[PDB]
């Protein structure tokens, strides 16, 4: 609860979601490429994390 | 590009029932037509329960 109501929700997978978003933020995105990375970024968040398909997203992400 | 989207769009319009595309070459995930047992977390329906869903009427042009 303290983890949670802090403010902290919706901070999950994160660390596949943000710290690659800010991956390519210092990179100048092509609109291709961007849009790739947005599918690919939704398809990961709505497979569960702890699946082979959802690391088979991870890993084409990476 | 014979305009078979776009034909396909007139038609729908002069049919009168609401319209919508789907691609389906190169596909290889069947389970885009099928979706989930919904056992699966955040798993989804089939695309086509979607697109009903989002046509909002039980007879569109597929
Ligand atoms: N007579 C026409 N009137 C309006 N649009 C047309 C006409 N002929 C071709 N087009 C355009 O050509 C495009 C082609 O799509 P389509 O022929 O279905 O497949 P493809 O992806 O091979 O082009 C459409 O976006 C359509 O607007």
């Amino acid at each position: 609860i303290i983890k949670k109501e802090l403010g902290l929700e919706k901070d999950d997978k994160d660390a596949i979601e943000e710290k690659f978003r800010e991956r390519l933020k210092e990179l100048v995105v092509p609109k291709h490429v961007m849009d790739v990375v947005d599918e690919e970024l939704s398809k990961l968040g709505l497979l569960d994390n702890h699946s082979s398909e959802f690391n088979v997203t991870r890993n084409y992400l990476d | 590009g014979v305009g078979k989207t776009s034909i396909a769009r007139s038609i729908a319009r002069a049919l009168n029932r609401e319209y919508f595309r789907f691609s389906v070459g190169g596909m290889t995930d069947v389970a885009e037509i099928k979706g989930h047992r919904r056992t699966y977390v955040g798993a989804m329906p089939g695309k086509i329960i979607q697109c009903l869903k989002k046509t909002k009427t039980e007879n569109p042009l597929i």
